[PDB]
RNA sequence: UGGAUGCGUUAAAAAAAAAAAAAAAAAAA
RNA sequence: ACAGGAUCAAAUCUUCCUUGAGCGACUCGGCAGGCAAAAAAAAAAAAAA
RNA sequence: AUGGGUAUUAAUAGAGUUUUUAUCGGCAGUAUUUACGAGAUGUA
């Protein structure tokens, strides 16, 4: 390139469920749950323990170790990609607005994503 | 009830309903209402409705006032009405009901004539027009204050909408108004008017009196009254062009019609094509978004007002004609009878 | 358009009420054994469901002719299916617009001097 | 949006895409083509908008005029969106329209200008369509033959122009497609009617042809010799870009006689002309290559010309490639072995920022040249060594021929990251 | 990544190469495996927030008919003007009002505006411009899943700018009811959508997989830009969503359904690694699924799709493995420690052997298209240079036997001469069959020679004889195009058919060269293998000889004469880029066609591989060819070859 | 398993506070 | 918006200038929600099918 | 490399997919709302 082309920042500046560049990891609790369930599924299917985990309805996934190794490599690459992109976006947000999302400090209904009610 | 329902006040508002605010807000509302209209960008003529009977009465009275004589009089003079007179000086002129009958006759004649006129599809006519009926019911035991409520409810509504309105109220004395409306609808249908495009245009209340009864109390005798009133309703059959401009362009659709459409779709009494067929009239959201689509198509000059009007009119007329033909066929009528019925 | 739901013109129909939860289209077809439907049972018989799929207890059955529909109604009205007698209704109009002939509404409702009823 | 793009309101144009997106399917195809061109003109990438535009134009592409197709493809090229799915379809459509061939809309049938515009778009997007280039070569050879056949001097250049010839040659050079017959035909036409060829066109054609073809060929050598004669004749009219291209071409050529004297005189003339372009702060050219050519084979650059060129090199930094960085560093190191400390510092800072853009060998040679041209400030020297070290580990690169942590005292004093307090004022 | 994007944008040596417009294929996409998405469920919860306040019957937007190329007249008086218009224009002018067939008949009787060809009186115009047969079909959004298959079949039977709305609606509805459709119905729906999307398709010349046989102006070829292969028939999201359903209900697919599924995935050029591996493991000879239950056509389709997908899957896996370095995290301590220190087979054998057994057992009940595609796919590379890492030679011997039996039956079988397009396609298929035979022979011989280190000809003749004559006949019968060596007429169908012919020629030349190597292969035991390796890798070696071919020497000479005859008149442009070295080597064996080949190599130098460049260099050196431009390209470009 | 009240308990600090109902360069809606 | 501009040209991470106060601030633009039903001391509590 | 056919990492025009509780009874029918431009000086 001789004249650099500038990518549009609107994907970063548009906050809605229809903009993935911004809603991909939102809310953080459900992002963590998604990552945990993906890991559990990978461990219970691509690393079988000889028993049916029953986490989901059965699938006819490959069982040959040669195929399982490549599937595991693919999943590891996907995990690394997601982690790195989340880290980079968090760093950019911190450097721009000083906004930072952390882990919950107390056991409260809001941290559980539930409404506070008389019960 | 909800106990938090917002009940409206026409004269005061929290947001500020002083007279200057009313002026500004109603200017905004008028602008929006006018901009809601889509108008054809090409027409051949601008025909306007006229009432020959009313014009002739006006000229007759103007001549009487200007010359002091009936039109054609040469010797005698006009004689105004006096106490005890049994002769009507304007007896030669038609009555109001006669003028209405002549209006219906003229509307029928013009409707027949328009079917053989070239360029009839590119003519603008406007709001007024069509046939008019005036129906009166007397001896209603209700007062002005309640009749005003019940008539303000129904003024401007389609006849079936008004009947549904008044039937939902569960009021014993509204049975008089319901009887009047039912009888008027039956009469217009028998005379050949299209019930689908008959609206209540105006009402008039005429007192007749009040029957008084004694009411004996501790220190005085009172008189309690039972009212006697008459109601006159003005029904109008909208011409097809006005019906199209109202329902299709301005999205002012009878709720009775929309409810019938929704019931048909829910009960699956029509095909899946009916959803897109009735999209322009079905629900508030569909009506709003179709109005937006029409506005965009008009502003890009892809929408054609005259072609759309012709399509709507043809579809309506063909549906009615199919109804007539198939109800005749359900009787086992002969082909000759069916053919002659169309002449 | 082969499907009845797709046809612009629907065959003669009947509406059935009183159906238990167990009722199936095959059960309705057996109930109407000996009567000519507008097509195979999967199209001629349509049980009515809510948004969650729960049976409403109402069914629509399509026949090849109005004569057959009326014969079926005459023969099967108040006949039993799964221990409950079923009620059958015509479910199509005449085109005559009989609703225009409304009855005269009472102008002498003397509520306080008449017997009690749930009209 | 078109007006905003023309006015350079890039931010406003970018914001308006939010409301543009849900309306692309409703606009007219020529409106969409103009939208794409407007976005490309400011070099603003909006991939969602461009994808939506492509989906909307899918059913209308075949009926679009050639000018509108060129506008759409030029917008894509300017945005550097590599939609080869669109490029292939446009190439097929243009070929079909030309085969059939053989005021608000514009003609469906294209012209040589439209073909050359699409070819330049393909060069920008690195789309090497050999079939399309074969078609273009055949058409251009026929056009050259007809132009030579023309006799009355009024119908010459009727279908094309010297600028069109230059654009064709540049297209083929950039795409690295060696159409020997086409290049020879272009050189023959240039020889036949060189008196009508602008000197800038001659310089560009000579540059591209010498870079592409061997100069040992008899015809190529003769034509290049005549072109060099005319260019040395017309040096006083040339701008900085044409001067740099002429300097490169005069050295890449292989003349029959006075090979060294020709290059020496060309360089002397270029030096004399550069001083006359001191204030030309608008033209874009290869300062690094010009400096390298001037400082080569032991030749020493004139002090004034070197100062002017290094002063002007600051404008081009935002346009530099890794190879441009390496070449400029090489030129500065050679000239020292004069030194432009500010230019070296800017180069070091920019390469530290853009470290990822460099291959192992490129980065190693660039750092060597940076050190040899007068070492940059430690603030850049130290982290650059760390980056080179990391790159060598990652790429397992260790050539046969082959520090500390930063200290607060090494930070620039213009900033105030040290706790020291100084007498003076901060004039806002 | 941004770094890799910048690398590509900076590179002056990397290009997207295409000899002809139809070369460009959609980028290959690998579809990751699925897992529960509570986050996406949350987003859906938000999206459905206000359904109670909306319409219960048409919540979605009304489709917008595509607009015309030019704006309409300012007064917008189409009915008055009276000129008939397109169906979409009619709908927009009517404000998207439905026009059933009887209404259209009436309105056509009255006014000519409704008398356009797109307005069929027996169909209607539809509420959004749906013309012809589609006008009678209800919108897919409202159709129940149990009727979608019949709806799609009726829609496809119709085979116009408003058809895309219907087909996009169908795709969306299928994606929504993927989990309600029966699996077989889902496969058939995908096939129907692919057929509609790619109707009027032309295969890339250099690509092997093809869904259907080519048999079913001057030629029978029509090149439509709107349906080039680069247009992906299906959206990747639909395939991604359907992968989970297929994996859950894979055991209920019949052999034809599995073949159709693989065909659709290969047609769209999207791969799911898990699904492909599961399909490979499900089927084996005599794995509760028999490869013999397949018919020959379905078997060939399945094998071709699987190979087409797996090759690119392996390539992407390798490239991503190379990329993973920069995603990995390294520390400065490890970096310093580093200097302290300083101071390709993707078929499982159980499946390859089964496929070879199937071919050997049923070679006699194949067609040219099916057998050639299956054999060429099963052969592919065969690790011929490097030579589980490799398959057992027994399977390759069975494949060679299958080729021989098929050739024996097919020679007796009679041929049909149709359009030049079909004839060229068949010629290319025969050339690819010859290539597969040559690769089988070379692999078997290399295994035997390696064994020695540690310690069919008739079918080839028949194929060569057929090719050498059919090539000349097609060249004579095909119109003449201009030569690279007021526009000039160059028809695209003619160009494409010429490319087909030249691809067949290149495949034949490659097969001949590989046969030469296999025959040369039989101290000396290792010397022969080293010689073969040097010839294939482009290192210095003694000039090859025709005598090695033996019984095929005359056939090779006749093929070379035919190729010279073609290249002399048609020119060199249009040759496949993957066989220029093979053609040069054949010319070297047999010693204006040579000049044409050299000029084309010079023109395409930037797109050629380093191995091809080395082979061409040494072939020219042995031939004593002295092209002054090929010399310049060989000696002044591609440092990777100049320095060695 | 709970509700209300004081005959029960707590506070008596903030007022530029607690809080609110009308973002206003919009000068003829 | 690091969006536009200047310069012998900026530590990674802009040396400055412009952006009247980058619309009061942050968002949305198929946003927004008056009535019914069902609930309901102020409030809160049901995704769609 | 008397130097840029030149070395490194294009996911590239596509980073795309509906969670949990729950034996059984009940609500979810409607209306308003965004082009208050002169599309247009129509694509040169």
């Amino acid at each position: 390139l001789r004249h650099r082309v500038l990518p549009s920042s609107l994907p970063n500046r548009l906050f809605s469920v229809d903009n993935r560049e911004t809603t991909r990891f939102w809310p953080p609790p459900l992002q963590k749950e998604e990552d945990e369930r993906r890991g559990a599924f990978v461990e219970s299917c691509l690393q079988p323990s000889g028993k049916a985990s029953l986490l989901q309805p059965p699938q006819c996934l490959p069982r040959a170790p040669s195929h399982l190794a490549k599937l595991m490599e693919e999943e590891e690459r996907l995990r690394l990609y997601r982690h790195l992109k989340k880290e980079e976006r968090d760093a950019a947000t911190l450097n721009k607005f000083g906004i930072w999302a952390g882990e919950p400090i107390a056991d409260t209904p809001a941290a559980k994503m539930q409404p506070l009610v008389a019960r | 009830p909800n106990t938090k329902r917002r009940i409206r006040d026409p004269f005061w508002r929290r947001s500020g309903w002083w007279r200057w605010r009313q002026q500004e807000v109603k200017a905004m509302n008028r602008s929006r209402a006018f901009r809601r209209h889509l108008f054809p960008r090409f027409t051949t003529e601008t025909v306007s409705f006229v009432d020959a009977a009313e014009a002739e009465a006006k000229r007759f009275k103007e001549i009487v006032a200007e010359t002091g004589r009936y039109p054609g009089q040469t010797v005698n003079f006009f004689v105004p009405k006096v106490e005890g007179a049994k002769l009507d000086p304007f007896a030669a002129l038609p009555s109001r009901q006669k003028r209405l009958k002549l209006r219906r006759k003229a509307v029928r004649e013009a409707e027949e004539a328009e079917k053989a006129r070239e360029d009839a599809d590119f003519v603008w006519r406007g709001k007024g027009g069509g046939r008019v009926w005036e129906e009166r019911k007397a001896n209603i035991p209700l007062g002005k204050k309640k009749l005003l409520l019940y008539c303000t409810i129904i003024k401007g509504l389609q006849i079936t909408d008004a009947i549904d309105w008044l039937s939902s109220l569960c009021l014993h004395r509204v049975n008089y108004l319901l009887n009047l409306l039912n009888a008027s609808r039956k009469k217009i249908h028998e005379q050949g008017g299209d019930i689908s495009r008959v609206y209540v245009e105006s009402y008039m209340l005429n007192i007749q009196g009040q029957i008084k009864r004694p009411q004996f109390r501790l220190r005085m005798v009172n008189l309690i009254k039972t009212w006697k009133f008459a109601v006159v309703l003005r029904f109008r059959e909208y011409p097809m062009d006005e019906y199209f401009h109202k329902l299709f362009i301005l999205k002012h659709v009878p709720r009775s019609l929309t409810t019938d459409m929704r019931l048909a779709l829910a009960g699956q009494r029509v095909g899946l094509h009916a959803v897109r067929d009735w999209y322009p009239f079905l629900d508030s959201k569909t009506r709003f978004f179709h109005r937006k689509r029409l506005k965009w198509l008009d502003r890009t000059r892809q929408f054609d007002y005259c072609l759309a009007r012709r399509v709507f009119k043809s579809k309506y007329e063909e549906n009615c004609r199919r109804r007539k033909i198939q109800v005749l066929q359900a009787r086992g009528a002969s082909d000759a009878v069916i053919e002659e019925a169309n002449l | 358009t082969e499907p009845i739901s797709h046809m612009q013109e629907k065959p003669a129909t009947l509406r059935l009420r009183g159906l238990p939860y167990r009722t199936t289209a095959e059960d309705i077809a057996n109930f109407f054994e000996g009567y000519s439907l507008a097509g195979p049972p999967d199209e001629a018989i349509q049980l009515h469901r809510r948004m969650d799929g729960r049976p409403t207890g109402w069914a629509s059955v399509y026949f090849e002719s109005e004569q057959e529909a009326r014969r079926a109604k005459q023969d099967k009205h108040r006949s039993y299916l799964h221990g409950r007698y079923i009620e059958i209704f015509i479910n199509f109009e005449t085109g005559e617009l009989e609703w225009i002939h409304q009855p005269q509404l009472s102008e002498n409702v003397n509520r306080k001097h008449h017997g009690k009823d749930n009209r | 949006c078109v007006y905003l793009a023309k006015l350079n309101a890039t931010g406003d144009l970018q914001d308006l895409s939010r409301f543009l997106i849900p309306q692309v399917e409703a606009y007219f195809p020529f409106q969409l083509c103009l939208l794409a061109h407007a976005f490309g003109s400011v070099r603003l990438q909006d991939k969602v908008l461009f994808a939506a535009i492509d989906e909307a134009l899918r059913p209308h592409l075949s009926e679009l005029p050639a000018a509108m197709l060129v506008k759409l493809t030029q917008g894509y090229a300017g945005a550097l969106v590599h939609n080869y799915g669109l490029l292939a379809r446009v190439s097929l459509l243009l070929q079909q329209r030309v085969s059939r061939a053989a005021r608000h809309s514009g003609p469906l049938l294209p012209t040589l200008h439209h073909l050359l515009a699409f070819g330049r778009v393909c060069a920008d997007l690195k789309y090497q369509d050999f079939g399309y280039l074969e078609m273009l070569s055949i058409q251009m050879q026929a056009a050259f033959r007809a132009d030579l056949a023309v006799s009355s001097s009024r119908e010459t250049f009727q279908r094309f122009s010297p600028f069109s010839v230059q654009e064709l040659v540049e297209i083929f050079h950039r795409l690295k497609v060696n159409d020997v017959s086409l290049l020879l035909a272009a050189l023959r036409h240039v020889q036949a009617r060189m008196h009508d060829y602008p000197p800038s066109c001659v310089a560009s054609i000579g540059f591209c042809t010498a870079q592409m073809l061997p100069c040992d060929a008899s015809t190529v050598r003769q034509v290049h010799a005549q072109m060099l004669e005319v260019l040395q004749e017309a040096v006083p009219l040339l701008d900085l870009c044409s001067l740099g291209q002429l300097a490169a071409f005069a050295k890449k050529a292989k003349p029959r006689r006075n090979r060294s004297a020709l290059r020496s005189s060309v360089f002397e003339a270029v030096e004399a002309r550069v001083l006359e372009l001191q204030g030309d702060g608008r033209t874009v050219f290869d300062v690094g290559r010009l400096l390298e050519l001037l400082s080569l084979n032991g030749r020493r650059v004139s002090e004034e010309a070197f100062h002017i060129l290094c002063r002007q090199a600051h404008r081009h930094h935002d346009l530099f490639e890794p190879q441009d960085f390496c070449r400029l560093a090489r030129a500065l190191a050679r000239v020292k072995c004069l030194q432009a400390s500010s230019l070296v510092n800017a180069l070091a800072r920019r390469t530290l920022r853009q470290e990822d853009e460099f291959s192992p060998r490129d980065f190693l040679s660039l750092l060597r040249s940076l050190t040899l041209a007068g070492p940059p400030d430690r603030v850049y020297a130290v982290p650059l060594k760390e980056k080179l070290r990391r790159k060598q580990v990652l790429h397992n690169y260790f050539p046969a021929s082959q520090s500390e942590q930063l200290l607060e005292s090494d930070l620039p004093p213009s900033s105030r990251q040290t706790p020291t307090l100084r007498k003076g004022r901060l004039l806002l | 990544s941004v770094a890799s994007r910048i690398h590509f944008l900076n590179s002056r040596t990397r290009f997207q190469t295409a000899v002809h417009a139809s070369d460009v294929a959609p980028p290959f996409l690998l579809l990751p495996l699925a897992s529960p998405r509570p986050l996406l469920a949350y987003h859906h919860r938000f999206r459905t927030r206000n359904r109670k306040r909306g319409s219960r019957f048409h919540p979605h937007p009304l489709p917008l008919p595509p607009p015309p190329l030019s704006p309409p007249r300012s007064d917008a008086a189409h009915l008055f003007a009276g000129k008939p218009l397109a169906a979409s224009a009619v709908s927009t002018a009517a404000g998207q009002q439905t026009l059933p067939p009887p209404l259209l008949r009436h309105l056509q009787g009255l006014f000519p505006v409704f008398r356009g060809p797109e307005c069929d009186p027996s169909c209607g115009v539809g509420p959004a411009g749906e013309a012809a047969g589609l006008a009678l079909l209800p919108p897919p959004s409202l159709v129940e899943p149990r009727h979608l298959e019949d709806l799609a079949r009726r829609a496809l039977q119709t085979r116009c700018k408003s058809d895309r709305l219907f087909w996009r609606e169908l795709a969306a509805r299928v994606e929504k009811v993927r989990d309600l459709l029966p699996i077989e119905s889902l496969v058939r729906l995908l096939t129907i959508l692919t057929l509609n999307g790619a109707s009027g398709t032309v295969r890339p010349v250099k690509q092997i997989f093809q869904a259907f046989e080519t048999q079913d102006n001057r030629t029978g070829l029509r090149l439509a830009s709107e349906t080039l292969p680069c247009v992906r028939p299906l959206p990747p999201r639909l395939l991604l969503a359907s992968t989970r359903e297929f994996l859950e209900d894979l055991k209920k697919l019949s052999p034809p359904a599995t073949a159709a599924l693989a065909a659709t995935f290969a047609w769209s050029n999207c791969a799911s690694s898990a699904l492909l591996f599961a399909l490979m493991e499900r089927w084996a000879w005599r794995t509760q699924g028999h490869l013999g239950d397949f018919t020959p056509a379905d078997f060939a389709l399945f094998v071709s799709a699987l190979g087409h997908l797996l090759s690119q899957q392996e390539a992407t896996q390798v490239k991503y493995s190379r990329q993973a370095r920069h995603l990995r995290e390294i520390s400065g301590k490890q970096i310093m420690a580093a200097f302290r220190e300083q101071k390709a087979w993707y078929f499982t054998p159980a499946f390859f052997d089964g496929c070879c057994r199937f071919m050997e057992t049923r070679a006699e009940s194949f067609s040219l298209f099916s057998f050639a595609s299956a054999a060429r796919t099963l052969v592919e590379n065969l690790d011929t240079v490097a030579l589980v890492a490799c398959p057992t030679p027994d399977s390759v011997e069975a494949l060679a036997k299958a080729i021989s039996l098929f050739v024996a039956s097919w020679d007796g079988g009679d041929k049909t001469h149709g359009r030049l397009a079909t004839r060229a396609a068949n010629l290319l298929l025969v050339a690819r069959l010859l290539r597969a035979a040559s690769q089988c022979e070379l692999y078997i011989h290399l295994h035997r020679a390696l064994r020695l280190e540690a310690e069919t000809v008739g079918a080839c003749k028949t194929l060569l004889e057929h090719i050498s004559c059919e090539l000349g006949l097609l060249h004579s019968e095909l119109e003449a195009l201009p030569l690279l060596n007021g526009f000039v007429h160059i028809s695209p169908d003619t160009v494409y058919v010429r490319n087909e012919l030249l691809a067949a020629a290149g495949e034949s030349a490659a097969a001949v060269v590989r046969l030469h190597h296999a025959k040369s292969l039989l101290l000396s035991t290792g010397a022969r293998v080293d010689r073969v390796k040097r010839w294939m890798r482009g290192q210095q070696a003694e000039r090859m000889q025709l005598e090695m071919l033996g019984e095929l020497k005359s056939e090779a000479e006749h093929l070379a004469d035919a190729i010279d005859r073609v290249l002399r008149e048609r020119g060199a442009a249009g040759l496949p880029t993957e066989q220029l070295a093979d053609l040069m080597e054949v010319f070297a064996l047999c010693v204006s066609s040579l000049q044409a080949l050299s000029s084309e190599i010079v023109r395409r130098y930037a797109a050629l591989d380093v191995n091809q460049k080395r082979r061409i260099k040494w072939a020219t050196r042995q031939m004593d060819w002295k092209d002054p431009y090929l010399n310049h390209c060989l000696g002044h470009f591609t440092a990777a070859v100049t320095r060695q």
